[PDB]
């Protein structure tokens, strides 16, 4: 929906029209910031490797079972 | 002469950027417009008739319409610039369109301040 | 007895009788005549009706359905329905509907202020957009996004459109001639004159003045 | 006339503050749901005191002087006479739907569009109840499980103590006035 | 209930610092991202939409919102790509666990449910990738 | 969030940066042209270098703005470049700025008002060069 | 002490025009949602608490009875438009405000107000002449009788509604109550009554007056129900 | 605290001191009533938004309207409307160029007592101008009306009062007023406003307007009788209603039989009453108020016409024609407070049928223009043209002589008047020269109404004439401000028009100037 916005589309038709195309196709349907739409981000030869996205929701959910874990902060001295 | 074809060039796109390229096509008139008060002329009535006589020559190329057709500051009338000698060179108009294009685009981006 | 008095002087004007509310002046002259009287059994209950009255032009349509809400969104529908079958015939000629006149006057006027040079160019021009908002907001209370809407709809009559408009059902563009949405050309020229002649009175005002009272 | 001092609020403001009133009165009568259900002290204008959880006498006696507020007790007016029973269930499940609705707006859907889903899901609703549902007098008249289904019902209100008693009246009742061939009840 | 005791106020004091961070990076995602003016103390200013770039001009004074901050550091050691999308995500979810914890859910059985999530959605990931 | 310095978002920011560049041009709008008018340049000590032309006033006027500077240096680019209209630089593309503003108003993303501008240029150029006439 | 107003409010010039196409624009809003058949409603509250919930401009706008000088201007030509016709008020009134709203720049830029009414009059008779000589008159075409396209033009109201199953029912229900009048149309004489419960193509369409009957007294058995 | 206020001593009144200019501040309060006239001046004349004492809302550009709408109360302001209603005395049109050339005239003597000239040289300067314009005011004089009494001449000349009241419409209203002048000018020596009535229906448009003679009223005929010619005319203000006796006159009623009996009894009585209506030989009824159902069919008994004039000046607008005065009781058998007439018939025009006063047997001098308009407030603006349009042919009866309009006059007689001040030696020179700047001011209204730069106006005007070409006034068009010749055009004004104007208008400039102080008083 970020990128949808930054590419000048609706941030929710375009997120609520692909999670209707991943049930009925795959991965391949993604937001295409070069042409201004949707298209098949496969043919586009737009891609990215694995641990990208591994390592984000690794990473990022450590943090928030990090933060989520505070219940207080202390200031010592 | 680009306030006309721009506007009508935008009736073929679509897609977000019809009125884009339409402002851009009446932003170009400041130009004659404020040239016109500077020359002490009412800009509205110019402008409108450097537009028409431009305009003209997209319907048809005949010749009973005028054609060039520039803008007279002493006389406060439009005038043929091919005959005036009323010239600059082409890398002036092409330049300063592409860098103030660039410009607005440099700071239509901006959509935060961040101070420190 | 129990008739409300909607019905009575609806079958008043159907009759041509006369709501006598004393029963000492009850005569001819305030009885009225029907030609087939019957007391039918719609949905169980009894509905008393006279058919081919003297002065019959009026009728009476019994909605049915499952709620209120069913009859009552249906009854809107339907008196715009009368409303369309009443012009249709009364007036045969008609133009496209849903703002598709709107954006060919857009076509002709801006087109035209071209050719005039003065300040009357941008005013003209001026006139067009203002006849973008029919259309626009058309778009705009269908939930519909009205810039892909216009922008598609402005470019089809540049190539040679003159019927195409917007479509409330379906988010997209649809010849309103063939799809059979249209409304009377004059009902839409006295539209355009009563909207310059009221704008006129607005902007012919300079002042306004007020006694002290 | 009377111009001054006019009500003017309109787009997201005006909805959310219309959103607002319903779920105060959703909220107000989510504790009194079911048999399980908190009971509500009225207070009448002459001074009388009266406690109950009926979700229809909670509306009635609910002087909401707020307008959108006045069409959630219309809506219930009219629901006694079909439902009689879910009559909080009504006005919990609009507050539940305008409460979901309010994360709409901020996506930036329009209040037409969410209308429209709705009445797309509320038809797929209605389609799964009549697959799940299930016959008790199919093809014959009987009064024994007729009796024991609305018995079950009462024993929540105060007719608990003698709540047998009450329901082989209401079957004889209805039985006397309509017939169950012709399943038209008055 | 009473809630004498108010521990959760520092959960929103975190996850409004946290979700701010996001907010503004937010943005310059993807090659059309919106640029972000810096501006220096001294006087100087400049123009990017780099997130690595402007997070580290932002002189994060709150805990939780460093947390992000090292958080796109790791992502630049790790994999070198995604340094914006990972603090967009975390701004997300601790904008999701704002609505959660209003609920009545712990921040335990959140913490223990998203690695669930994250267990299951390596498999995802992993199953409809291009070897 | 607490930091050791301001931040400020929204659209105000774009309206912000519009009204600065539009007073730029304000500044060397009446002196476009053969027939512009002069224009007073007060420095720090008490100076006034008097004139009209619009390269010779941006190259010393002075307002502390980001958005301002940025239509500085774009000067700078034009006079090296080819050495004229910097003054007609500086006026389109405020009157672009205060259109696009309009346009976010109305709900148009910048990203397709930056693609609009720059399709409008490419067109434009090609019009120019197919309505030249040579030396 | 000796002043020349002393209560007599009044301005003049440009603030006053700018004031009123300000003005128009409020009237504009109050209706620009009622735009079209699916048009958002409005809700209307009188002096006793009384609701009026309705989506028709016309309606509307007798409803508001706004004070202002200018508004006013556009309720009685809305008004009118309503009497001669009965549809179109909010046309008439969008264009109105929008006539205005596009010159508001140019009033501001020292336009004259007298030049923008020549345009309008000027625009109007040419639009007013691309209508007529672009319309087209329909009453026979493709040999098809009357009765089956006016039964086109009314489920296209009827599209995509409550009732967009069974429409083709409903729909001829429209062309024979009109039919059924004589040569004086007119919306008020056909009736509608509303019946709880039941299929909908079971709506009737009775020819005379018709009503729910509440009379359930005694008198049975007797009282003829059919008379010549 | 010393120093006070100084130059107050009379009930504590605003005394301007010598700095701040008692005269300054009265010629103020004459220049604000310019600005609320200068604009509806021309065919281009903007409209004024008035709301009545009565909150009623009224779009006009009449300056009579408008001042009597307005209550102006500073009283240096109503000299000059003073003059307004003295230039509605010996002439219908004019009214702004009191207001506007007085305002000019007020305006530009600031400029000299500025300098340092007296009040008193200023007036002796300004009337002079005024004895020097009416002398070369008759050498303007282009045409004259030939007074053929032919609807196309006086059609023709009728156009330019038509205009600046209602524009657009100046071919049918001035068709329309000839016919109803041209009817009455064979009355030599007798013409007047009085004659020519109006009466507004509520109809289409101004197009299905006609004129008719006699005294016309909308309000068709209650009665049956289609026409009558008796003479004996009865007119009544109190209505047909359940009488009331002027005495005790005690009615008690208990059983519902006795009700019966006395509305008997009344309506026998109502019987007897409209019987002697016909017993004094007058088939002929008016009402004011409303008419009863039995009384209604008593005057269909005796065929008596029944008449209904709801609007007072309907009423009163007969007994000072026919002579039937209206009296307090109901129906009195008085025939010597009857009217007379020598015709009384109804007609339909318009799909109308309207009350018609006509005078067969007599010559008659008398006729309606009955105007049709689909808004009361469009009709009303549309009668105050026909008063100042009617009027406009009532001086013609007087000397017929034409000068031209749209400036021209204004120009010339300035320059005809800048030349006597140049020549002139002494102080008056410079009040003279103002007086003709006056007259500018007149041109650039029309100009500045229409959005044209008056200062280009000015500029072309002078030249035209400079070279010798009179009757050149301001061509009215949006995108020309070029001129055009008036005389070609058929663009003409009055002269007595314009004497009355620049008589009175100067009256009230000097009555302003020779007035310092305004002071309190008590009685």
């Amino acid at each position: 929906s970020t990128l949808a916005e930054n590419a000048g589309l609706n941030p929710i038709s375009t997120v609520t029209e692909l999670r209707n195309r991943h049930a009925q196709g795959e991965k391949t349907a993604g937001i295409n910031v070069r042409k201004g739409g949707i298209s098949n981000i496969l043919e586009e030869l737009v891609v990215q490797p694995l641990l990208v996205s591994v390592s984000a929701l690794t990473l990022a959910t450590e943090t928030v079972r990090s933060i989520l874990k505070i219940d207080d902060v202390v200031n010592t001295r | 002469a680009l306030s006309i074809y721009l506007e009508n060039y935008a009736t073929s796109m679509g897609s977000r950027e019809q009125l884009a390229i339409a402002e851009f096509a009446r932003s170009l008139l400041v130009i004659p417009n404020t040239l016109a008060v500077n020359a002490a002329q009412d800009s509205t009535d110019l402008v409108a008739k450097l537009r028409a006589f431009h305009n003209e020559a997209q319907v048809n190329p005949e010749r009973k319409n005028l054609k060039w057709i520039g803008l007279d500051l002493s006389n406060g009338k439009p005038r043929d610039n091919k005959q005036a000698g009323v010239f600059e060179p082409t890398i002036v108009k092409v330049k300063s369109l592409k860098f103030a294009t660039e410009a607005a685009i440099t700071i239509l981006r901006i959509d935060d301040l961040i101070k420190l | 007895g129990r008739v409300p008095e909607e019905d009575l002087k609806r079958t008043m004007m159907a009759c041509g009788g006369s709501i006598q509310t004393s029963v000492n002046a009850l005569s001819a002259d305030v009885l009225g005549r029907c030609q087939v009287f019957e007391e039918t059994q719609i949905g169980g209950e009894r509905y008393n009706f006279f058919t081919g009255c003297p002065k019959a032009k009026t009728c009476t349509f019994i909605l049915r359905g499952g709620a209120e809400q069913f009859m009552e969104e249906t009854e809107r529908s339907l008196h715009d329905a009368i409303m369309i079958v009443r012009r249709a015939i009364k007036n045969d000629s008609v133009v496209a509907g849903g703002g598709a006149i709107e954006m060919e006057l857009s076509k002709y006027l801006r087109d035209y202020s071209r050719t005039i040079p003065g300040k009357q160019q941008l005013l003209i021009g001026a006139y067009a957009k203002a006849l973008e908002i029919i259309p626009r907001q058309l778009c705009d209370n269908a939930g519909f996004d009205a810039t892909n809407i216009l922008n598609k709809l402005r470019a089809r009559h540049a190539q040679g459109g003159t019927w195409y408009g917007v479509d409330i059902n379906n988010e997209d563009i649809a010849d309103n001639f063939e799809a059979f949405v249209w409304e009377p050309a004059m009902v839409r020229i006295n539209a355009l004159t009563a909207a310059s002649e009221a704008a006129c009175l607005i902007v012919s005002v300079d002042e306004t003045i007020k006694n002290p009272r | 006339k009377d111009q001054d001092r006019k009500s003017r609020l309109m787009g997201l403001e005006a909805l959310k503050s219309h959103i607002m009133a319903a779920k105060a009165v959703a909220n107000t009568m989510r504790t009194s749901l079911g048999p399980n259900g908190l009971d509500k002290m009225m207070v009448d204008k002459d001074g009388d005191v009266t406690v109950t959880n009926d979700g229809a006498t909670i509306l009635s006696m609910m002087d909401v002087d707020h307008q959108i507020a006045k069409l959630m007790v219309e809506l219930s007016k009219s629901q006694d006479d079909e439902i009689g029973d879910g009559t909080t269930g009504v006005v919990v499940l609009a507050g539940a739907l305008l409460e979901e609705a309010e994360q709409l707006l901020d996506r930036g859907i329009h209040p037409i569009r969410i209308a429209d889903g709705y009445e797309q899901a509320a038809r797929v609703a209605i389609e799964h109840l009549d697959k799940i549902s299930d016959s008790v007098l199919v093809d014959i008249k009987d009064t024994e499980p007729l009796i024991q289904t609305a018995k079950t019902t009462l024993g929540s209100k105060v007719v608990n103590s003698c709540h047998r008693q009450m329901a082989e009246i209401a079957v004889n009742a209805v039985l006397t006035v309509a017939d169950m061939e012709r399943r038209d009840v008055d | 209930y009473q809630d004498r005791d108010k521990p959760a106020q520092i959960r929103f004091s975190n996850i409004s610092a946290a979700k701010a961070v996001a907010d503004a990076i937010r943005t310059s995602l993807g090659p059309k991202g919106m640029d972000k003016m810096i501006q220096d103390g001294k006087g100087d200013v400049t123009i990017t939409n780099d997130g690595a770039t402007i997070l580290k001009q932002m002189q994060v004074l709150h805990p939780a919102a460093r947390m992000l901050v090292e958080l796109s550091k790791a992502q630049d050691i790790e994999a070198g790509d995604g340094t914006t999308s990972v603090v967009i995500i975390a701004g997300s979810l601790l904008d999701s666990c704002t609505k959660l914890l209003q609920k009545g859910i712990h921040p335990t059985i959140i913490s223990e449910s998203f690695q669930k999530a994250l267990e299951k959605g390596i498999e995802i990931l992993t199953d409809m990738s291009r070897p | 969030l607490s930091v050791f310095g301001d931040r400020s978002t929204g659209e105000t920011i774009r309206s912000q940066n519009v009204m600065a560049a539009a007073s730029i041009a304000n500044i060397v709008k009446s002196s476009l042209g053969p027939v512009g008018l002069d224009k007073m340049l007060v420095d720090d000590i008490g100076d006034v270098t008097i004139t009209n032309d619009g390269a010779t006033i941006l190259k010393l006027l002075e307002v502390e703005h980001p958005a301002a500077k940025v239509l500085c240096e774009l000067a700078d680019l034009q006079d090296k470049e080819v050495g004229d209209g910097t003054t007609s630089v500086v006026i389109i593309a405020a009157e672009l700025l205060k259109n696009a503003d309009e346009l976010v108003k109305q709900k148009i993303h910048p990203t397709s008002v930056i693609s609009g501008y720059r399709l409008a240029c490419k067109e434009a150029v090609r019009y120019i060069n197919e309505n030249l006439i040579v030396n | 002490v000796i002043l020349l107003k002393e209560g007599t409010d009044s301005s003049q010039g440009i603030p006053q025009l700018v004031s009123n196409i300000s003005a128009c624009q409020v009237i504009a809003e109050a209706v620009r949602t009622t735009l079209g058949p699916r048009g958002m409603d409005k809700l209307i509250v009188d002096g006793r608490g009384k609701a009026t919930i309705s989506n028709d401009g016309a309606t509307i706008l007798k409803l508001l009875d706004v004070v202002h000088p200018a508004a006013k201007t556009l309720v009685d030509i809305a008004k009118s438009q309503d009497a001669e016709v009965g549809d179109g008020t909010t046309s008439v009134t969008l264009l109105a405000a929008e006539f205005l709203k596009q010159v508001k720049p140019y009033v501001e830029e020292g336009l004259h107000p007298q030049i923008i009414i020549r345009a309008f009059r000027t625009a109007t008779q040419l639009a007013v002449n691309k209508i007529k000589e672009i319309a087209v008159t329909v009453k026979k075409a493709d040999k098809v009788e009357q009765r089956k396209l006016l039964e086109k033009c009314a489920m296209t109201a009827l599209s995509s509604k409550l009732i967009s199953q069974q429409k083709a029912f409903f729909a001829k229900m429209v062309v024979d109550a009109v039919m059924m009048l004589d040569d004086l149309l007119q919306l008020k004489m056909i009736g509608i009554k509303k019946v709880q419960g039941g299929a909908l193509e079971d709506s009737q369409l009775v020819a005379g007056v018709a009503f729910k009957k509440t009379f359930s007294y005694a008198g049975f058995e007797m009282q003829p129900k059919k008379y010549h | 605290k010393a120093p006070g206020f100084a130059q107050m001593l009379k009930e504590g009144a605003k005394h301007f001191s010598g700095l701040e200019e008692a005269v300054y501040r009265n010629i103020q309060a004459c220049k604000e009533l310019a600005q609320t006239t200068r604009t509806a001046y021309g065919p281009n004349g903007m409209n004024k938004m008035v709301i009545n004492h009565l909150e009623k809302l009224f779009v006009t550009n009449d300056a009579a309207t408008i001042l009597r709408e307005l209550e102006v109360q500073h009283p240096a302001a109503k000299m000059i409307v003073m003059a307004s209603h003295m230039q509605e005395q010996e002439v219908g049109d004019g009214t702004n160029f009191v207001l506007v050339f007085a305002g000019a005239l007020l305006e530009l003597a600031e400029e000299l007592l500025r300098i340092g000239l007296s009040v008193s040289e200023v007036i002796e300067g300004y009337e002079i101008a005024c004895r020097k314009a009416h002398e070369i005011l008759p050498n303007l004089v282009c045409c004259s009306a030939k007074n053929l009494r032919d609807i196309d001449e006086v059609s023709s000349l009728l156009r330019t009062s038509i205009m600046s009241k209602q524009y657009g419409n100046e071919v049918f209203l001035a068709k329309l007023i000839a016919q109803a002048c041209v009817s009455i000018f064979p009355d030599s020596g007798h013409f007047n406003v009085d004659n020519i009535r109006v009466c507004k229906i509520l109809g289409s448009g101004i197009s299905s307007s006609s004129v008719l003679h006699g005294m016309v009223f909308k309000k068709e005929t209650e009665g049956d009788v289609t026409s009558v010619k008796d003479a004996k005319i009865a007119v009544y203000s109190c209505p047909f209603d359940g009488m009331i006796t002027e005495t005790k006159g005690t009615v008690l009623i208990k059983t519902a039989e006795e009700l019966m009996n006395f509305s008997k009894g009344e309506e026998n009585l109502m019987d007897a009453q409209v019987k002697a209506i016909a017993d004094t030989g007058a088939n002929v009824v008016v009402t004011g108020g409303k008419v009863a159902d039995m009384a209604l069919h008593y005057a269909n008994k005796y065929n008596i016409m029944l008449v209904r004039l709801n609007s007072k000046w309907d009423l009163r607008r007969l007994c000072k024609t026919v002579g039937a005065t209206a009296l307090p009781r109901l129906t009195p058998p008085v025939l010597e407070e009857m009217g007379h007439c020598d015709s009384v018939y109804l007609s339909e025009v318009g799909d109308t049928q309207v009350v018609v006063f006509k005078h067969e047997k007599e010559d008659g001098a008398i006729s309606t223009i009955v105007l049709r308009g689909s808004t009361d407030n469009l009709m009303d603006d549309i009668e105050r043209a026909v008063d100042d349009g009617v009027n406009t042919f009532k001086v013609l009866t007087r000397d017929k002589r034409l000068v031209p309009g749209g400036g021209a006059t204004e120009i010339e007689l300035a320059k005809q008047i800048t030349s006597y001040g140049e020549t002139c030696p002494g102080l008056e020179q410079y009040a003279i020269k103002k007086f003709a700047e006056a007259f500018e001011a007149i041109p650039r209204a029309l100009a500045e109404n229409s959005g044209v730069k008056a200062n280009e106006v000015i500029s072309k005007l002078y030249a035209v004439h400079q070279e010798g070409n009179k009757n050149v006034g301001l061509d009215i068009e949006a995108e020309v401000p070029a001129v055009k010749d008036m005389l070609e055009a058929g663009i003409l004004d009055t002269y007595l028009g314009k004497y009355w104007a620049i008589k009175l208008a100067t009256n009230a400039a000097v009555t302003v100037l020779r007035v310092d102080q305004i002071i309190m008083a008590k009685p």
